[PDB]
RNA sequence: AGCGAG
């Protein structure tokens, strides 16, 4: 998640060993502080599950050079990994400019009781999402995630499943009472998650325009139900973005990605920004495997 | 080989038909393996019944509106198309939907004949107007999954009879997600979770036992092959 | 490139802080007399060692008293119940 | 209308700055705090000092900020700006 | 910057720095005057409110 | 190279379109080396100039401010939004009422001035605004929040000890090592701030008048006779490889009207005459569009704040001409 | 590795004694200049602060008597290209008009077109004067050296990423079993030979008898030669110089032959990596911006492993309180770290040890010194002596393990030559087997470079519709944009050369087959192929060779005329939407392992003249905070974090220990003080003759 | 040329007239 | 409805690589049981591997035996392709003894009862006038692949050579639905499994004991009710 | 000195 990033094992264990000295102390796993420094030493099996109790909500800075402005030192609550590397989570990938091609990172620990609420609050990644320069967002989904959402919310006309008005002999035949519907039938080889269909929306707020016309005045969206004549992907990707945010429907460039994550950030509160940004990532990786992109 | 560690199955309760299955701690792998099982099983597997035709009054040539009620045809065959039943019949069994006079026709106006049920009696189907009258013929059968609607192959079969997509399937909507608990103590094994949200008909808890049930018989053809083998057990 | 190999090291000052404070605790244990002959001896009290001449004249009494008082002492915790208390540090 | 806060970002950093004036004053006002339950857990069990906490809960294994910045939450403290 | 200059006219003037700026007291590491080091954040005073001690 | 290379990657360079290509790929490697050094140099002397920036006040209660253009009115009549708008006029706080056909105020001083703002402005069918900036900012130690207006990072007004110094060298100097260097890259940038006499010395008009030109050999004479029938100036050996500039349509033709800062010839001119010529407001206009049209030219986006900052801390001390009797050299 | 011993020779450096400096070098000597044709590389070159002083000399080119650079040229006279091959320096090079080495021929030796391509004087390259060209090229990759031609198709790669592949190709790790590639040219084989880690017989012969320690050959006069194995020994980087025979017990051998391969080597030719099934999808995110995730196939066959060995010395010397001794007697240690070490010390071979063990015990005097009186009171009441000798033991450094191959014992009293005042010099070698884990550095020879994300098990792995999981995935993301295409290219040919292929030539020769090479029309399954550097395989005759594929096992081509194939999900078993580009690509293992970049520190060694601690992993070494990251603070606003940093975890003397007391004893970590850098920065300016006091108010 | 090498068909349409040095 | 319920059938192709086909299925269900079976299979089927092995004129893999053509690390690889079939858990220990030249295989090592090599005709090493080699291996069962267990943990001399052991005897699992998807739909599925083992046990076996794992499973998510 | 990341 935003405000994590794995740390190995073996690099925790000796940046905090004075603490999990004193806790392997103080669970009476070692009689005195020397015995204590000598289990940490040799890695005995019984610290390894102190540590995990001593590292627990204790942000660590980490920091990559250059740091060409304020968001390359961004403080994570450290996760233990299995071996030898830091996971650093991909959105901050840009804050840092850090590509995974042996880009090595440096990680510190802030110790005092100022220092650990400066770490939390002032820094912590999930904290830290818009430009200081300009503004704009710097977490927002990027390259892979972006193939991923544009993939999933483009419209294909004459794709399977896709909405026909014919009549004289047969309904519509493209319309879904709900998306669960929409995904059971996506499951199928039926519809296809781009294809131009009109769905019943009970959960997802209406653009304004149709809103003003429908609604009016106080249309509240939770409970009351429109026609969206949109794609799957489209209401899939409106269903990560928080509830009160209207449906968009709109192919998701970077431009248009961008544009949502400066709305959402201007209107709603920064933890909420973090949330949808965290999901966001989710579905564009998801969808980015499921785009085929390939060269050949 | 005795795995060292009992897998353990828990849930949480959001609203009256959803919940959210834990299942951990599953040896190093086995999160996907049985989860993307159970959601394509849970949400066809579970026998449950639904409407799989509908016949309007004066609705025989064009499909687009009715005389007599507000809504046109494709918001009477969306708000049917959600409406929960059970039939524990065997064969197609018809339901008749009349109603003359001004007022809102809900699920609790039909007459279900004996063997079925509708468990959402106060859902809003149309809302009559001009003094019309809906006189809408069901049709519910019993299935399992999201049969996309079957064509109507005969012509004079009936004209009327409009084939509607049947969610026969009880559970609605599943997803589940595998995070990984206990990296190093136990070398990242992974926990599966199972958002699940069902229509009325059944409970969640319940379509995942016949869900289990279901996926046993499978394995355990499997089984069959060779009773006596060795085999990660529980225990 | 160079270590100062003559800094306080930090664990081995906080490992002497906690020797002291066990070593305090443990000869507060034994018998008032016996830690004050064993603390005159080592120069514990202000870092100054003296024999049992020394101490048998401050307290009055001949110099054997305190070889023998010292004997009992190192005995006693040599005992196992007050060693696992002071292992460790050695 | 968030989700659970998990961890480190819990409770969100934005419904503690409505307690304040800045995030500096909430780093501050955390900080101290923090340092308030700390002294409390170390010199209690010796000879009974003044400072007193925590005010809520504490978890079984939770750090004394994590504790303080819970407290703030809960609109349980008063601070005064130099 | 060019540390010789500045140290040789400093010297002949008896300037004075009165150690105000984020760089001054970056090098006689004492808390930078800005964002949580000022002088109306840094000693904030913190204590219970009333009705939390009463109920504790 | 004329030769070209006539061949795609797909279908594979010959020998020597390869060797061709190899020399643009060398230099640009050995290019940004030297780039991502110039760089870091003018980055740490951007934070070590404005150090002493950050925001102690929250108001100054000025009247001072600063005129944004916003929209600009079309020939045949309608606003069409500025292109640079989003990084001048956004995230700024309203110094003066606005206005709208002597009518009532659409919005009042003291407001965000955000993307609502914008557009019901625009709506109105106002263009020039007054805004409150660093620039003209009545505190003496650092600036004030409401004068340097939103933080860009938190979304809201700034606090009351952010170090908005650092901050604008930060975001100044990292879209650097981007900027790919008259001197057009980071070299201009970094000549703009130095306030360094420019190499294309285009020297500018002092005086309303008429420019008398004249077409000389290795040099000309942008002479002037002014409107204020004084004492007309000519130009030195403003040499011959310059050319003239493009005042408004109508290239700078012998005998023309000129404003009193019009440049003259092409290039840029030095910002110490600019300075003397019409005091500190355009002087600090005309290093801010320099900075922002280097930055533009590759396609970056900063906010005008923070050069803004930089310019301002520019600005801050006087030569001393008379001495009077306290101790001034 | 052979590769990188052979490119150190012919290297190169503008800089150096007498010569121009990276400071004092311009911009101008940096940059290829036209006279650089076929005299030194283009592309090969350091990418860093070196780029331009530092080339690799050409495969062709030759130094004249006088220093200057020859290439060779055919002398083509009368527009009849000839055999002459006449060495030319820069110079001749100007005054003649040199035309180019793909020239068509009309095997009269005469140019077949007008409009002959040539280079002139001024390095210009541009139209032609048919006819009277007074040279040619001696061949294709003239311009090239030894590294870069060994980069299949390098035309279709842009000058960066061609540069990095050469650059990268040079670190690859000495595998346990290298494979030579499937795509390769032809300088894999003289590239081994020449770079001498190669062994090869010296005279004609017939083996007399072959073991994995030496080969005895008969010469074909009486004469027999043995050949002796250099097994397991250390290179200077730490990597595994084994040599094994490849030749049987009754071959006969010719002079040159290749008898026994080397590190990289694979049958005598050079072998770097190995060929791992490639998919160029974009997969949940792991292979996110330049990360690789491998299939655990590649760790269970270990087919990316190196033997890497890492020698410790320790030599006992001559003190004032008298001499070290090496003995298993160290001092106040107990009988379990003592265990292994043999009855004179040194531990003994086969021993495996971990971080911290002892290696070498030794044991240094101390000379009177004063026991704190706890430390006496303790002594007597476990009846111990202070034995006036402190240890000095050699350890296995922080993080590292492995056997411990050999011992290599140098002494005085045997009368073996040592610096003076030393007695004896023990050295260990100890190997470890590092197996490919996340964070190590992977790159095929087209400059994709990238750390290995994760390591997926082999069952969530996408496998073709045969069932075969892939072992590597790439992103799509990195190709288009750093125009390194090529990669493409060879993992299509790759999966050709591993396929097996047959033209159908039933009514002629195709027409996109017709300037194929005789008996390219055939190729077996896993059949090796080399595509030279600038003349190669056309994307023509790949599409060709694509097309006719002979089917696997049975009748089924896994990959359609397009390159790609219909891949399964591992996790979910769907088949992907889209078919996706699977081949075989020639991956090498980087030497960037994260066992040798990991590193953390709490507290160790503080510098001599100031504190802030050694840096370095070689000491236990604090990560340098600059001031751009102290910069960066600033802006933050966080004031006690920058203080905590600048004062306590780094300078101030007193603060630090109180810290390590705080966190031990669960206290608040205390105020800091002043750093004591400052303090001898006043001593300085003083010093200086500068009053500077710090006024108090 | 190498007497003994493993068999490397090459897609070359050159024939080389030097053998490398 | 259905109304039909599942069935699987064995089709032997050569000794280890078979087809089953399970029909009918439900729509969509074809994919995902064949995934879970293979992935059960290629990671779950318990067997067993050499765990260690000891050379007689060997202190470590970093040397050579005299005689020998292939070094220790040679030696090791080539006895890593050795597919064994062990009757009981507890460790076993075969040995193999060769002298003079010969062609050391698989074939040579004597396995007491139980234990069996599937492949005599494997190549261990090649021996010349002046070599003997005689190196005693664990064999012991379990699943999976485990690292080599290091020398120190386990109590044990200065003549162990661990080795990795790679239990699992599955070389390559795929599987191809074959949906029929009728307009009339009344559609299923058949699941076609190709499950190739590695001649340490039928296909038939491999995948009954995956059946076993998968049902004990299952289980649990059916005792909630 | 060679070398890595930007
Ligand atoms: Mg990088
Ligand atoms: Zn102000």
């Amino acid at each position: 998640k935003l405000h994590q990033c794995g740390l190995p094992k073996l690099m925790a264990l000796e940046l905090f060993k004075p603490f999990v000295m004193k806790r392997l102390v103080d669970l009476n796993h070692a009689q005195n502080i020397k015995s204590a420094k000598r289990m940490v030493e040799r890695q005995r099996p019984q610290v390894w599950d102190v540590l995990e109790e001593v590292i627990a909500e204790h942000p660590v800075l980490l920091n990559r050079a250059p740091t060409l402005h304020r968001l390359g030192i961004q403080a994570f609550e450290p996760m233990l990994v299995e071996g030898k590397a830091i996971q650093l989570h991909p959105l901050v990938c840009e804050a840092f400019n850090a590509d995974f091609d042996g880009d090595q990172m440096a990680v510190h620990l802030p110790l005092s009781a100022e220092a650990q609420a400066e770490a939390r609050i002032l820094m912590l990644s999930s904290n830290n999402i818009l430009s200081p320069a300009s503004g704009r967002p710097l977490a927002m989904p990027r390259l892979d995630m972006v193939t991923g959402l544009y993939y999933l919310t483009t419209e294909v006309p004459g794709d399977t499943g896709e909405y026909q008005p014919a009549s004289g002999d047969h309904p519509e035949t493209g319309v879904y009472s709900s998306p669960a519907e929409a995904i059971m039938a996506a499951d199928r080889g039926v519809l296809s998650v781009r294809a131009k269909i009109k769905v019943r929306l009970t959960q997802l707020r209406p653009p304004v325009e149709i809103e003003a016309e429908l609604f009016g005045h106080s249309g509240w969206q939770p409970g009351d139900a429109w026609m969206a004549e949109t794609t799957l992907g489209r209401v899939m990707f409106n269903e990560l973005l928080p509830l009160g945010y209207p449906f968009v429907n709109k192919q998701m460039h970077k431009k248009v990605q961008a544009a949502i994550i400066n709305d959402l950030a201007e209107r709603y509160p920064m933890i909420v920004v973090a949330q949808t940004v965290d999901k966001l990532k989710d579905a564009g990786f998801y969808w980015a495997t499921r785009s085929g992109v390939t060269v050949s | 080989m005795l795995i060292s560690q009992r897998p353990t199955l828990s849930e949480d309760v959001l609203t009256d038909n959803r919940s959210q299955f834990v299942i951990e701690p599953l040896e190093p792998g086995f999160g996907y393996t049985l989860g993307n099982s159970l959601r394509r099983t849970l949400l066809s597997s579970i026998p449950g019944a639904a409407v799989t035709s509908i016949r309007i009054d004066g609705v025989l040539h064009e499909f687009t509106t009715v005389p007599g009620v507000k809504e046109d045809v494709t918001e009477i065959i969306l708000n049917l198309k959600s409406l929960v039943v059970s039939s524990e019949e065997d064969e197609p069994v018809t339901m008749y939907l009349r109603k003359q006079g001004p007022g809102e026709v809900t699920a609790g106006d039909i007459v279900p004949p004996a063997g079925v049920t509708v468990h959402n009696p106060g859902m809003h189907i149309a809302t009559l107007n001009d003094k019309g009258k809906l006189e809408v013929e069901l049709v519910v059968e019993r299935g399992r999954g999201y049969v996309p609607a079957v064509q109507n192959r005969a012509s004079g079969a009936e004209i009327g009879r409009i084939p509607v997509d049947s969610i026969y399937s009880p559970v609605l909507k599943v997803t589940y997600k595998v995070d990984a608990t206990r990296v190093e103590q136990r070398t990242d094994f992974d926990k599966l979770i199972l958002d699940v949200e069902t229509k009325n008909s059944i409970s969640p808890r319940d379509a995942l036992a016949s869900a289990g049930k279901t996926l046993v018989e499978l394995f355990g053809l499997a089984r069959e092959l060779n009773v006596e083998a060795e085999g990660i057990e529980i225990g | 490139f160079i270590e100062d190999s003559e800094a306080v090291v930090a664990v081995d000052a906080v490992s002497f802080t906690l020797l002291q404070d066990q070593l305090q605790s443990v000869l507060d244990t034994l018998s008032e007399r016996e830690a004050g002959v064993v603390r005159l001896r080592f120069g514990l009290t202000d870092g100054q060692p003296r024999t049992l001449d020394e101490i048998g004249q401050v307290y009055g009494v001949t110099r054997e008293r305190i070889r023998q008082i010292e004997s009992k002492t190192m005995s006693k915790l040599r005992h196992p119940s007050r060693s696992q208390v002071l292992r460790d540090y050695l | 209308g968030y989700d659970t806060p998990l961890g480190i970002t819990n409770p969100p950093i934005d419904e503690l700055l409505d307690r304040v004036s800045s995030k500096y004053a909430l780093v501050i006002y955390a900080a101290k705090r923090a340092r308030q339950i700390n002294d409390y857990y170390n010199q209690l069990g010796e000879g009974i000092l003044e400072y007193v906490g925590p005010l809520v809960e504490p978890g079984l294994q939770e750090k004394p900020l994590s504790i303080a910045l819970r407290e703030i939450h809960a609109d349980l403290l008063e601070h005064t700006e130099g | 910057q060019e540390t010789t200059r500045v140290l040789t006219d400093a010297a002949i003037n008896c300037r004075s720095d009165k150690l105000n700026g984020l760089k001054e007291n970056v090098i006689i590491g004492k808390l930078i005057p800005a964002g949580t080091g000022i002088n109306r954040y840094r000693n904030i005073a913190v204590q219970p409110t009333e009705e939390a001690r009463a109920a504790a | 190279i004329p030769r070209p290379v006539k061949s795609s990657f797909r279908e594979g360079l010959t020998v020597l379109e390869y060797f061709i290509n190899t020399h643009g790929a060398r230099k640009g490697l050995a290019d940004t080396a030297l780039r991502t050094a110039d760089s870091g140099y003018l980055t740490r002397r951007l934070v070590d100039v404005s150090q002493d920036v950050i925001v102690r006040e929250h108001d100054c209660q000025t009247e001072r401010g600063i005129v944004v253009e916003l929209a600009e009115r079309a020939p045949d009549g309608t606003l069409i939004r500025d292109p640079y708008i989003e990084t001048s006029a956004y995230a700024r706080t309203l110094g003066t009422d606005a206005v709208d056909e002597a009518g009532n105020v659409i919005v009042e001083r003291g407001q965000d001035l955000g993307d609502p703002e914008i557009d019901a402005l625009l709506a109105a069918g106002i263009t020039q605004v007054k805004v409150r900036s660093v620039l003209t900012c009545a505190t003496s130690t650092g600036v004030c929040a409401t004068c340097y207006g939103r933080s860009m990072a938190t979304g809201k007004l700034v606090d009351i000890g952010e170090a908005v110094g650092i901050v604008a060298a930060q975001s100044i100097g990292e879209p650097g090592t981007q900027l790919t260097m008259i001197t057009g890259g980071l070299p201009r940038v970094q000549e703009l701030f130095e306030a360094r006499v420019p190499r294309g010395k285009a020297p500018i008009a002092d005086v309303t008048g008429r420019v008398r030109l004249e077409d000389g050999e290795r040099f000309y004479k942008i002479t002037i006779v002014p409107d204020d029938g004084g004492e007309e100036v000519v130009y030195d050996k403003i040499s011959k490889r310059q050319r003239l500039r493009v005042f408004k349509e109508r290239v700078l033709s012998d005998g023309d009207h000129v404003e009193v800062g019009q440049q003259l010839m092409e290039g840029s001119a030095d910002p110490h005459e600019v300075l003397r010529v019409q005091g500190p407001r355009e002087v600090q206009i005309h290093l801010v569009r320099e900075v922002q049209e280097v930055y533009r030219a590759q396609g970056v986006s900063i906010h005008d704040k923070h050069i803004e900052v930089i310019v301002r801390q520019m600005l801050r001390r006087v030569t001393i001409i008379d001495s009077g009797s306290t101790e001034f050299l | 590795n052979p590769l990188s011993g052979l490119t150190h020779k012919r290297r190169l450096s503008a800089l150096g004694p007498g010569g121009l400096s990276r400071e004092r070098a311009g911009l101008e000597v940096r940059d290829v200049h036209p006279s650089h044709y076929g005299r030194m590389c283009p592309i090969e070159t350091p990418e860093g602060p070196n780029i331009g002083l530092i080339g690799s000399l050409s495969v062709y080119a030759r130094v004249n008597p006088f220093g200057f650079i020859e290439t060779p040229y055919r002398k083509v006279v009368d527009g009849v290209v000839s055999d002459e091959i006449v060495y030319l320096t820069a110079d001749e090079e100007d005054r003649h008009v040199v035309a180019q080495a793909n020239s068509p021929i009309d095997a009269d030796g005469r140019f077949v077109e007008p409009r002959v391509l040539v280079r002139r004087k001024a390095g210009e390259v541009e139209y032609v004067p048919s006819s009277e060209v007074d040279y040619m090229d001696v061949s294709p990759r003239q311009m090239v050296s030894v590294a870069t031609a060994m980069i299949p198709f390098l035309e279709h790669d842009d000058a960066n990423r061609a540069l990095m592949g050469a650059n990268m190709q040079r670190q690859a790790v000495p595998l346990v079993r290298s494979e030579a590639p499937l795509v390769g040219t032809g300088m894999e084989l003289r590239a081994a030979i020449d770079a001498g880690d190669v062994v090869v017989a010296e005279e004609s012969g017939v083996i007399e008898e072959v073991s994995a320690d030496y080969i005895t050959v008969m010469h074909d006069n009486g004469t027999r030669r043995t050949y002796r194995m250099r097994k397991f020994a250390r290179s200077n980087h730490g990597t595994c110089a084994n040599q094994c025979p490849i030749v049987d017990a009754g071959d006969r051998v010719e002079a040159g032959q290749v008898i026994a391969d080397g590190p990289c080597t694979d049958d005598g030719e050079m072998a770097l990596g190995k060929n791992l099934l490639v998919a160029i999808m974009p997969w949940e995110g792991h292979n996110y911006e330049d990360a690789i995730i491998l299939s655990n196939r590649l760790v269970e066959e270990d087919v990316l492993t190196s033997i890497h060995i890492e020698e410790h010395e320790i030599d006992a010397r001559d003190t004032k309180l008298g001499a070290e001794e090496i003995t298993r007697d160290i001092p106040n240690i107990s009988d379990e770290v003592l265990a292994d070490l043999d009855e004179r010390g040194i531990v003994r071979i086969g021993a495996e040890v971990r971080d911290g063990d002892i290696l070498v015990g030794k044991v240094t005097p101390k000379g009177e010194t004063e026991l704190t009186p706890e430390e006496r009171l303790l002594r007597a009441i476990f009846g111990e002596k202070a034995r006036e000798v402190r240890d000095t033991s050699l350890k296995v450094p922080h993080g590292e393990s492995g056997k411990v191959i050999g011992i290599r014992v140098f002494s005085r009293e045997d009368e073996d030559e040592l610096p003076a005042g030393v007695n004896e010099l023990v050295r260990v070698y100890v190997a470890q087997k590092r197996k490919i884990s996340d964070g190590d550095k992977l790159a095929g020879r087209h400059g994709n470079k990238g750390v290995i994300g994760k390591i997926l098990p082999v069952e969530d792995m996408p496998f073709l519709a045969d069932g075969t999981p892939v072992d590597i995935i790439l992103n799509t993301h990195g190709v288009p944009r750093r125009m390194n295409i090529g990669q493409i290219l060879e993992t299509h040919l790759g999966w050709c050369a591993h396929s097996g292929w047959k033209v159908d030539a039933a009514k002629g020769v195709p027409d996109w087959a017709a300037r194929l090479p005789d008996e390219l029309l055939e190729a077996q399954p896993n059949a090796i192929v080399s595509t030279p550097v600038f003349d190669g395989a056309q994307e023509a005759e790949l599409q060709g060779l694509l097309s006719c594929t002979l089917p696997n096992r049975d009748g089924d081509v896994l990959v359609d005329a397009d390159g790609k194939a219909m891949l399964f999900d591992g996790r979910s078993g769907e088949p992907f939407p889209y078919p996706v580009t699977v081949g075989y690509m020639y991956i090498m293992k980087l030497h960037h392992l994260v066992d040798d970049k990991i590193h953390a520190r709490s507290t160790g060694p503080y510098s001599m003249i100031t504190q802030q601690p050694l840096g370095g992993k070689a000491q236990f070494g604090g990560q340098r905070f600059g001031e751009m990251e102290c910069w960066a603070m600033q802006a933050y606003g966080a004031a006690y974090t920058l203080q905590e940093l600048l004062t306590i975890k780094s300078d101030d003397t007193v603060g630090r220990v109180k810290v390590y007391e705080a966190i031990v004893k669960g206290e608040n970590i205390p105020e800091p003080g002043i750093p004591e850098s400052f303090k001898v920065l006043l001593k300085e300016l003083q010093s200086l003759c500068l009053n500077v006091e710090v006024l108090s108010s | 040329s190498v007497p003994g090498a493993p068999n490397r068909v090459s897609f070359a349409k050159l024939r080389e007239p030097l053998e490398v040095p």
